[PDB]
DNA sequence: CTTGACAAAAGTGTTAAATTGTGCTATACTGGGAGCCGTCACGGATGC
DNA sequence: GCATCCGTGAGTCGAGGGAAGCACAATTTAACACTTTTGTCAAG
């Protein structure tokens, strides 16, 4: 629909796992050499999606 | 200023009604191609070109030059949205 | 930060009406470009919007069919002119460009006092409303031509100045 | 040369405080908005036309700029009879309005005029048409839907710069 | 062209070296030419001495000299390779094994430091830079009176800047004086017992003044023994950690008594010794000897507190901004106090590395690491804030840059947390510090410049010199004397009227501590050297300065750097005497090193055979970009087997004529209203300047691409561009870069560039088009440099450094790098800003054909038309009295040189006027022409203004007029006269480097940012204009809600929403209605990092998706 | 103003003081369950005390309350244009507490969200005209 | 201790390359050449591996690192999006299709639907022949055929009309 | 409110 | 039009080098270190 | 009452600015060949 109001709550923990699509368990951001990000880490395409459409 | 623009003003109880009626009549006019006017030949507001006088290619400047005439019926819950398009439609193809 | 936009030093133009401005031929290329690939596809300048793109690339590849083009772009369309800071609401004004020779806007003496605008190296920017219905609050709220009188205090706030006044008096 | 210095650090350092200002003023009224005809309200506020000076300890008339500022473009009250002259209420004070005013203020006809301000309006979350008055811009009533809360702000704060001075 | 002198004030001593502020401090921290046995503990070397020697507590490193070496590359080729032009820098230290007793002696290679060149500059990685001088408060002993307490003070010890915590002796309101050290305050009986203090010392010192000394005698702690005192304070003074007198007495001994850690300074100690009146033994507030402590400066520090609260006469507060309690750190002091910081950090890293591994086989070069060293030097001269792009506009420019004073940087103020004291002119600034140049605005009074006859002493204060007066006759021995020793006499004024050297007028003005007064010639004891020496170098060029306000005579003086270098710049026809010495200081100029006959002239070099047989070659710098894009040339003035005297001219510099200052050009001024094209300050200009190259000048514009290594492949410079036709190419050499000469306009191609694409499937669409058309796709991008909008010129240099190069330090990764400069001659047109030495400045608004200029009965048209309007409210008055004497100038061909103060007067500018009138009317007569009926007609009119004395001819009322500086002027378009006279003449006009040819900018589409995907900021990223929030309430206030939402979505960062509303235009439809902003869901997104539940709802309270169920799991 | 020369209209003056005069602080809680010593909008009490006089139960007692121009702005109904003025660490945490609904009222909140602002041309009294001629408009009566 | 980390052997191979340059560094009183550095580690470096190495050990740089005096420019403020496609390029893309599909128009009921699935204009990806062929139920020489025959009349409606140009 | 202050 | 031939590219499978991760090193060693005032001034809100 | 802690201080632009080594295992990746799809040429 359209936006009329904004709410702003405190997150529970459940909904903070909710929003999430993966528990980020390394600091690793990206590979240094493949220059590909790193499994698990900051920049995890399993967790936040892919770096290029559809692919 | 604009032409008319005081005879405008007097037309409308709230000048941002003037603005909402002019910017709707000409996205009318440029939706259906200036076919809809309401002005004669003789009034169709004209630029001057290289090659000649052709038809202002502004609505806007359309829009205000149809309201000075007064053929132009403006209001709130005049006919409904989806009436109001489709009778446009047929009538301006 | 917006699009459609740009910025140049200001000049006085005394022979412009009230709701003029000069604005130069090169910034409205620019400005206007959206615009001017289309008319210059509807005229025999460009075959399509791509190629007419590619022309406007290279400064030497502009043909001299393109500023007429433009000229009927811009046609009673209107620009915003804005001076920092913009302490009141005439800080900007909308006016109909006229396509001028040369890099520096060129500014109505008399919206100066509303501008707080002199031409000893001050700047201002120029805007772009798109739409019918950007176009008409600018041609019709917005004008400069529109905005007389002061709203702090009613008094008229484009009025005879310096120069003006001058010869009226002696 | 030491005027000019301090002049020109009084200059520097009053944009920031002029400036921080017209944000303050902005934001407390941003959202007051003409968003009604009338209020429908019978308050109103008595603007004074004599002021009480002290050193001669007496009533004398307020200056006409300083009438003007307070009258001019607002909605009458009230009715008011002066000078043969009867300006009904809900009749929008023109300046030959205001120099009426004056002018019977002067012949002792008159110590102050009930009008309608922002003050004693009834709108929630703005004014009413009948409490503003005027769009000072066009001199003619404002129109529904002007956002006054901005524009005041912006004819408060712009003059900061000049005002230590 | 005969020059003119004005001015009857004699000075008895020359300007001092304009830039040895910056070359003779660093020449002292240095030291690199004085051998090693004779340098004395400055600069570097006592850098040196003070760190040094390190001992692990049995090894020891000692230092024994140090020298620079000649630097690996010579000046203009460390700008050309984006080098740091410097001295490398050995150490000779020795290692002695204290148990062996064994000395290891070796050189070890410290680094480089940076050299300063001839003219007082650093090139720092191939950019010339200019240290700015700061200034701050000196070091010492200051009493302040309380502001919350009257009748009380407040005794503060200042070291120098992070060499030492501040110190405050307070008398608490219970009658205990109080020590605050780091935030913390305590008794200062406890430290004061410390210090090996009694009760009978502290009664038998401080006992003269009454219950002050009673309040600093608690027997609680003066019965316990210093020892234990010690371990109290320490604990006082950091709780918590373990109270040990080995970690007691280490701390204490460094807080106070360490010169390695607290440096009270030359300064500081030169004046706590003038003012408590003691002599300090070193720099530090105690000092550690024989196992004890021993007081230097607090008991009298102590004295003099207690005194001054007693109220005795000889003791008095002090002035913070006093100009004597401000001093000037120099780039040597800056530079010495940023290599004592690596210097230490060295030491620290020695230390740390002599305690472990193999200690027995050490060496001086092993336990020596310079990278610290080197770390804390580079960073002082790239990242520091008083380490300054150097502003060479012009000569004056960089003249300027290197004498300004600055109180912010690194240990300095704040922009914005400086007060009105710290900016205001204070009494001690005269002589000393200009009180007109200062930048406007949020930096007023916190940068300024030194005066012109000012010169910094070693200990950082600024002396101004003054003739001392014996008997009321004033002697020509010059006296440098800083501000508190300048209070200490009567200072007469330079004005002052001299029959030879006595005194002659009966009453004369003065300065008493600053203060005007009116004394008798025997009362005088100094006098001014001239009044030059009150002002700055730049304000010292604005001529007839006492008729300019001051306002606008610091916009006359700031304007004068901005002013570019033109063609053919002429020195101005009213000169200050000070144009020579610019030029000639400034090292832009080049002159005869002593008598000689020139044997080749030539515009690349000039050869000169000197009497002592030898011939020197002087390259002459021809067509080089400033660090402003300013062209700076040399022209040769000399011809073959011309006689050249020691120090004369050779070759003139940029922006200078002859060796006179030439920051502009001489135009025919008019000053009157023209048309409404002079409202508001614009300027009407006349066709004619641009005819014969007046305001004419040379820009070159450098640009710079890069072929790197990178995974996919290498990136070529090459001329094979793939998909562009030979007309894209066609100035493009065969090694893809463009040939020089070649002129390009904007989008043309500079350096030929092909880089690899991406690995990529393509799209359907584009898959398709391939195979229609039969084209495989390459596997190569255009990727090539091309001129910017807005730009072009004649391409005059291309420099390509490639990897491997001598010299060459390119980054890892790139191959070679290619730079190509673009030269443009830019001539004078609408837009561009024009100023004078006044403070007047305008952009031209309108050029006008010769025949409609206003012209001259004789038919010499004007060159400029100003407003007489900015003369009533600046109150310049000096332009409109240089327009007089220029008009006599014009006609009489001579120029003239009117010191400020002391120079042209109105009765001897009228004299001239009347010769310059018998010459330009007296030819009249001879020709054959009497008086031309329109100018009857002006005179008819003019004895109505009352402007000639009527029942005088014709010609006497034109002589009347004449004098006045007014002349009958005709108009162009008409014929007719203007009705009045008009003050015409000759005027000194510059041509600023801010033109409307580097302004103007204008996008419809371009990059975008990254996370706000908004679009970026500044012509040189093709970036859009911010639309702040002031903007938007204009906005808000017109009521313009759609044009205020396009602006917020369709313009900035509604992605969906731009790309739509740009393909609608293109097709001729209207803009669709634009969408959520993505800056608002970087919003959403922003907050719910920060566990908060930013959730958008409907009507009905239901959750609305803003993120189109890209984000809903 | 006056003594500078400037000529302002009181009104601009009025709007900001009304500002500053919209709270009120309680006194007596009443038959509510507002607390006393509460600082809530005047508009908010008086449309309380007229609802508890329709139920017959003993109105708020409250005392005028007057506060400057950032702490009227500080205490607004809305967080978003609160939290994008100053304090947004305080003001965001309050809010995030209180749950509190942003309406979006003024005009400020509608343009951190990119919408029409309920100003001018996007208010309610004017927004939803229509035009239409007199023939497009004789055919639709007709059905 | 690195935002993009480096393993234990290359990280202990960064150390031992910066050991060795700062030896020879103070030995040549100068910074030593890739040469010089490559040849004090010994045996399999060369002036490109040591190089390669340097370009490794670069640590990234802050989008919030300041420039200027005045705190109100950044390093992010200067870096384009160049993932997201510009207006202008979503703008040819779709003025594309559409031109493209106008082409196709022309081409047979059956025609434009193979040479749309060969060219993955309807399911996003490219279908070989047997599987075009295997969707009406032809051999591979079929659709071989009917492409070739789809393409070539786009060839000849192209060249007599050239409204297709402009966009390769 | 020295973390390492409070570890030692 | 389909059959078959026919082969180039693309796709599994092994597998060696190359790269990356992890453990270990035994005289004895046992509480850090940079900062350091033109401390910015001033109004507000809390607290004890 | 006062100490004490916290947040606030105009806009646009501009340019310049950009100190361990080893062994050993474990995993990953370039390198290679064989077979399998796909693409193509012929034929009828
Ligand atoms: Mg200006
Ligand atoms: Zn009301």
């Amino acid at each position: 629909k359209e936006v009329r109001k904004v709410r702003i709550a405190l997150a529970s923990p459940e909904k903070i796992r909710s929003w999430s699509y993966g528990e980020v368990e390394k600091p690793e951001t990206i590979n240094y050499r493949t220059l590909k990000p790193e499994r698990d880490g900051l920049f995890d395409e399993r967790i936040f999606g892919p770096i290029k459409d559809y692919e | 200023a604009e032409p008319g623009i005081d005879k405008l003003f007097g037309m409308v109880d709230s000048k941002y009604r003037l603005t909402v009626v002019v910017a709707k009549r000409a996205q009318q006019l440029l939706r259906h191609g200036f076919k809809n006017t309401v002005l004669e030949p003789e009034e169709r507001p004209k630029m001057q070109t290289l090659e000649g006088l052709f038809d202002d290619p502004n609505a806007v400047t359309w829009a205000m030059k149809e309201l000075l005439t007064g053929r132009l019926v403006f209001g709130e819950n005049l006919v409904p949205e989806d009436r109001l398009q489709k009778e446009m439609e047929r009538l301006y193809p | 930060r917006v699009d459609y936009s740009g910025r140049s030093v200001i000049v006085v133009g005394p022979q412009l009406k009230l709701h003029q401005c000069g604005l130069p031929k090169r910034m409205a290329l620019e400005l206007f470009k959206p615009f001017l690939l289309k008319k210059m596809e509807e005229k025999g300048i460009a075959p399509n919007v791509k190629a007419a793109r590619r022309m406007l690339e290279r400064q030497r590849d502009i043909k001299d069919e393109v500023w007429d083009a433009l000229e009927e772009v811009i046609h009673g369309k209107v620009v915003l002119l804005n001076r920092a800071p913009t302490l009141h609401r005439l800080g900007i004004q909308a006016f109909q460009p006229v396509l001028v020779e040369g890099q520096s806007i060129q500014l109505h003496p008399l919206v100066c006092e509303a501008f707080n605008a002199d031409f000893d190296g001050d700047q201002m920017a120029v805007h772009v409303p798109l739409s019918s219905f950007a176009q008409a609050e600018a041609r019709i709220q917005m004008l400069s031509a529109h905005n007389l009188l002061s709203p702090a205090s009613g008094e008229p706030l484009a009025k005879p100045s310096r120069d003006i006044i001058l010869g009226l008096y002696y | 040369s030491h005027g000019a210095r301090k002049g020109g650090a009084d200059t520097a350092l009053r944009t920031a405080d002029s400036g921080y200002l017209t944000r303050k003023l902005v934001d407390v009224t941003h959202e007051i908005v003409v968003r009604e005809a009338d209020c429908g309200t019978t308050n109103y506020i008595s603007v004074p036309l004599f002021q009480p000076d002290e050193v001669t300890r007496s009533l004398r008339l307020r200056k006409r700029a300083d009438i003007e500022a307070g009258l001019y473009g607002r909605v009458l009250a009230r009715e008011v009879e002066v000078l043969g002259v009867r300006l009904e209420e809900g009749r929008y004070l023109s300046m030959d309005d205001v120099h009426l005013l004056i002018k019977a203020a002067e012949a002792g006809e008159i110590q102050e005029v009930p009008v309608r301000s922002p003050l004693t309006c009834q709108t929630r979350y703005g004014v009413c048409q009948k409490c503003y008055g005027y769009d000072l811009s066009m001199a003619r009533p404002v129109s529904i839907g002007e956002a006054v809360g901005i524009v005041a702000a912006q004819s408060i704060g712009e003059p900061g710069t000049q005002l230590t001075m | 062209m005969e020059i003119k002198r004005f001015g009857r004030i004699r000075e008895v001593i020359p300007l001092p070296p304009l830039t040895e502020i910056q070359v003779e401090s660093y020449r002292r921290a240095l030291q690199a030419d004085v051998p090693p046995e004779k340098r004395e503990n400055v600069g570097i070397q006592a850098a040196f001495r003070e760190t040094f020697p390190i001992e692990e507590e049995g090894l020891v490193l000692d230092f024994l000299e140090y020298r620079l070496g000649e630097p690996p590359f010579p000046q203009d080729e460390c700008r050309e390779k984006d080098l740091t032009y410097q001295a490398p820098l050995y150490a000779r230290l020795q290692l002695i094994h204290k148990d062996t007793g064994l000395i290891k002696e070796d050189e070890v290679f410290l680094g480089h430091i940076p050299l300063m060149t001839e003219d007082g500059s650093f090139i720092i990685n191939g950019a010339d830079r200019v240290i700015v001088s700061q200034i701050h408060r000196s070091p010492g002993v200051y009493f302040t009176p309380d502001p919350a307490r009257p009748g009380r003070y407040i005794a503060s010890i200042i070291p120098l800047p992070k060499r030492g915590p501040w110190i405050d002796l307070e008398v608490e309101p219970n009658g205990v004086v109080s020590m605050k050290v780091n935030k913390r305050k305590f008794p200062l009986v406890l430290l004061l017992r410390v210090l090996g203090y009694d009760q009978e010392t502290l009664a038998r010192e401080l006992g003269a003044y009454g219950e002050l000394v009673q309040g600093l005698m608690d027997e609680s702690v003066f019965a316990m023994r210093p020892e234990e005192a010690l371990i109290r304070l320490f604990t006082l003074l950091r709780p918590g950690d373990p109270p040990k007198r080995d970690k007691a007495v280490a701390y204490v001994y460094g807080l106070i008594a360490d010169p390695r850690r607290y440096d009270l300074g030359e300064a500081g100690r030169y004046k706590a010794e003038e003012k408590l009146g003691i002599r300090l033994s070193g720099r530090t507030l105690a000092r550690f000897e024989d196992g004890e402590f021993k007081d230097e400066v607090f008991l009298p520090t102590l004295r003099y507190l207690f005194a001054l609260t007693a109220g005795v006469p000889g003791h008095e507060v002090d002035d913070i901004d006093h100009l004597g309690n401000r001093r000037i750190r120099t780039v040597g002091e800056l530079m010495t106090d940023q290599f004592r910081v690596g210097l230490a950090r060295l030491a620290r890293g020695v230390r740390e590395r002599m305690l472990m591994g193999s200690e027995d086989s050490l060496t001086p070069a092993k336990l020596v690491n310079s990278r610290p060293l080197e770390a804390a030097i580079r960073e002082f001269f790239s990242r520091s804030q008083l380490s300054q792009f150097k502003d060479e506009t012009n000569p004056l420019s960089s003249l300027r840059h290197k004498r300004r004073i600055s109180a912010l940087g690194p240990g300095g103020l704040t922009r914005e947390r400086a007060g009105f004291d710290v900016r205001d002119v204070h009494r001690t600034h005269y002589g000393r510090i200009c009180p007109v140049e200062t930048p406007e605005g949020a930096n007023i009074g916190l940068i300024t410049s030194l005066a012109a006859y000012a010169r910094v002493d070693e200990l950082g204060f600024i002396r101004t010199p003054y003739r001392r007066v014996v008997g009321g006759v004033v002697t020509d021995e010059v006296v440098y004397m800083t501000a508190t020793e300048e209070d200490r006499y009567t200072i007469a004024q330079a004005n002052t009227p001299l029959e030879g050297n006595r005194i002659a007028a009966e009453r004369v003005v003065a300065r008493r501590k600053g203060e005007p007064v009116i004394v008798s010639p025997e009362e005088v004891e100094f006098m001014d050297v001239s009044p030059k020496q009150v002002f700055s170098v730049n304000t010292n060029l604005i001529p007839f300065l006492e008729h300019d306000d001051a306002n606008r005579a610091l916009m006359g003086s700031n304007m004068q750097t901005q002013a570019v270098p033109l063609i053919r710049a002429q020195a101005p026809v009213v000169m200050t005497g000070l144009e020579e010495r610019v030029v000639r200081d400034s090292l832009a100029a080049l002159y005869a090193e002593e008598d000689g006959e020139v044997a080749k002239v030539d515009g690349n070099r000039i050869v000169v055979r000197y009497e002592d047989g030898r011939l020197v070659e002087y390259p002459l710098r021809r067509f080089y970009r400033s660090n402003q894009g300013t062209a700076l040339d040399q022209r040769p003035r000399v011809v073959v087997g011309q006689r050249v005297r020691k120090g004369d001219l050779l070759a003139d510099g940029p922006a200078s004529e002859n060796g006179f200052l030439a920051l502009g050009q001489n135009v025919l001024v008019a000053i009157m209203p023209f048309d409404g094209y002079n409202f508001e300050d614009a300027i009407v200009i006349s066709e004619e300047l641009l005819k014969r190259d007046f305001y004419t000048s040379i820009h070159i514009e450098r640009y710079e691409i890069e072929a790197r290594d990178t995974k996919l492949g290498p990136e070529r410079i090459t001329r094979d561009i793939p998909h562009l036709s030979e007309a894209a190419l066609r100035d493009l050499d065969e090694e893809g870069v463009v040939r020089i000469g070649a002129e390009v306009k904007p989008g043309d191609i500079l350096v030929g560039r092909t880089s690899f694409k991406g690995e990529s499937e393509p799209t359907p669409e584009e898959r398709l088009l391939r195979s229609i058309f039969g084209e495989k796709a390459r596997d190569v991008k255009d990727t090539s440099l091309r001129v910017p909008p807005g730009e072009g010129g004649i391409v005059v240099r291309t420099v390509r450094l490639r990897r491997g190069d001598p010299g060459v330090e390119l980054k890892p990764g790139v191959r070679e790098v290619v730079r190509v400069y673009v030269a443009q001659k830019r001539k004078l047109q609408v837009g561009d800003k024009l100023a004078n030495r006044h403070g007047n400045k305008g952009v031209v608004a309108k050029i006008l054909p010769v025949e409609d200029m206003p012209h001259l009965p004789d038919g010499t048209p004007v060159d400029v038309i100003l407003n007489p309007l900015g003369v009533p409210s600046r109150m310049n008055l000096g332009q409109i009295l240089e327009t007089h004497l220029g008009l006599a100038g014009y006609f009489l061909g001579q120029r003239y040189i009117s010191p400020i103060f002391d120079g042209a007067k109105e009765p001897e500018i009228k004299e001239l006027l009347a010769q310059a009138f018998e010459v330009y009317f007296g030819k009249r007569k001879g020709e054959g022409f009497g008086v031309d009926k329109r100018e009857v007609e002006v005179l008819r009119r003019a004895e109505k203004l009352g402007l000639v004395t009527p029942g005088k001819t014709p010609e006497e009322q034109l002589k009347e007029l004449f004098l006045q500086g007014k002349v009958v002027l005709y108009d162009g378009r008409t014929g007719e006269p203007i009705e009045g006279p008009i003050v015409v003449g000759q005027m000194f006009i510059m041509k600023l480097y801010h033109m409307v040819e580097d302004k103007m900018h204008a996008r419809s589409t371009g990059p975008y940012s990254l996370i706000t995907q908004q679009p970026l900021g500044g012509k040189a990223q093709f970036g859009g204009q911010r639309f702040g929030e002031m903007e938007v309430w204009a906005l808000e206030a017109y009521g313009a809600a759609h044009t205020l939402q396009e602006m917020l979505t369709l313009k900035s960062d509604d992605i969906e929403g731009r790309n739509a509303a740009y393909e609608a235009i293109i097709k001729g439809e209207d803009v669709p209605e634009p969408s959520v902003p993505e800056s608002f869901r970087v919003l959403v997104k922003e907050l719910q990092a920060l566990a908060l539940d930013v959730q958008t709802l409907d009507e009905k309270d239901n959750p609305v998706d803003i993120f189109e169920g890209l984000a809903s799991k | 103003y006056r003594a500078q020369g400037v000529k302002l209209h009181d009104k601009h003056i009025e709007i900001v003081v009304r500002q500053m005069m919209k709270y009120v602080e309680v006194t007596d809680p009443g038959d509510s369950r507002l607390l006393e010593g509460q600082v809530l909008e005047k508009w908010d009490v008086e449309a309380l005390n007229e609802r508890l006089i329709a139920e017959g139960k003993t109105p708020v007692a409250w005392k005028p309350l007057l506060m400057g121009v950032t702490k009227s702005a500080l205490s607004t109904k809305s967080w978003l244009s609160a939290a994008s003025f100053q304090n947004t660490t305080h003001v965001l945490t309050e809010a995030a507490i209180a749950g509190k609904k942003d309406e979006l009222i003024g005009l400020k909140e509608n343009v951190i969200l990119g919408r029409l602002i309920p100003a001018g041309t996007g208010s309610d009294f004017v927004r939803f005209t229509q035009v239409v001629d007199q023939k497009t408009l004789k055919a639709i009566e007709e059905a | 201790a690195r935002t993009i980390r480096i393993p234990v052997h290359m990280v202990e191979t960064i150390n031992k390359l910066s050991r060795t340059a700062r030896q020879l560094q103070q030995e040549l009183g100068r910074e030593p050449t890739y040469e010089e550095i490559a040849e004090a580690m010994g045996p399999g470096w060369d002036a490109k591996r040591v190089e390669e190495t340097l370009k490794i050990a670069q640590e990234p740089v802050s989008l919030e690192t300041p420039i200027g005096d005045e705190k109100d420019s950044f390093y992010g403020d200067f870096i384009p999006d160049e993932h997201l496609p510009s207006p202008v390029d979503a703008a040819t893309q779709s003025l594309l299709s559409e031109e493209l599909e106008k082409a196709l128009s022309k081409l047979s009921e059956r025609e434009a639907m193979v040479l749309k699935l060969r060219k993955g204009l309807i399911d996003g990806r490219e279908h070989t022949l047997e599987e075009v062929g295997a969707f009406f139920g032809v051999t591979r020489e079929r659709i071989r055929q009917i492409e070739n025959k789809a393409l070539r009349k786009l060839k000849y409606h192209e060249s007599r009309t050239r409204k297709l140009r402009d966009f390769l | 409110s020295d973390p390492v202050r409070q570890y030692l």
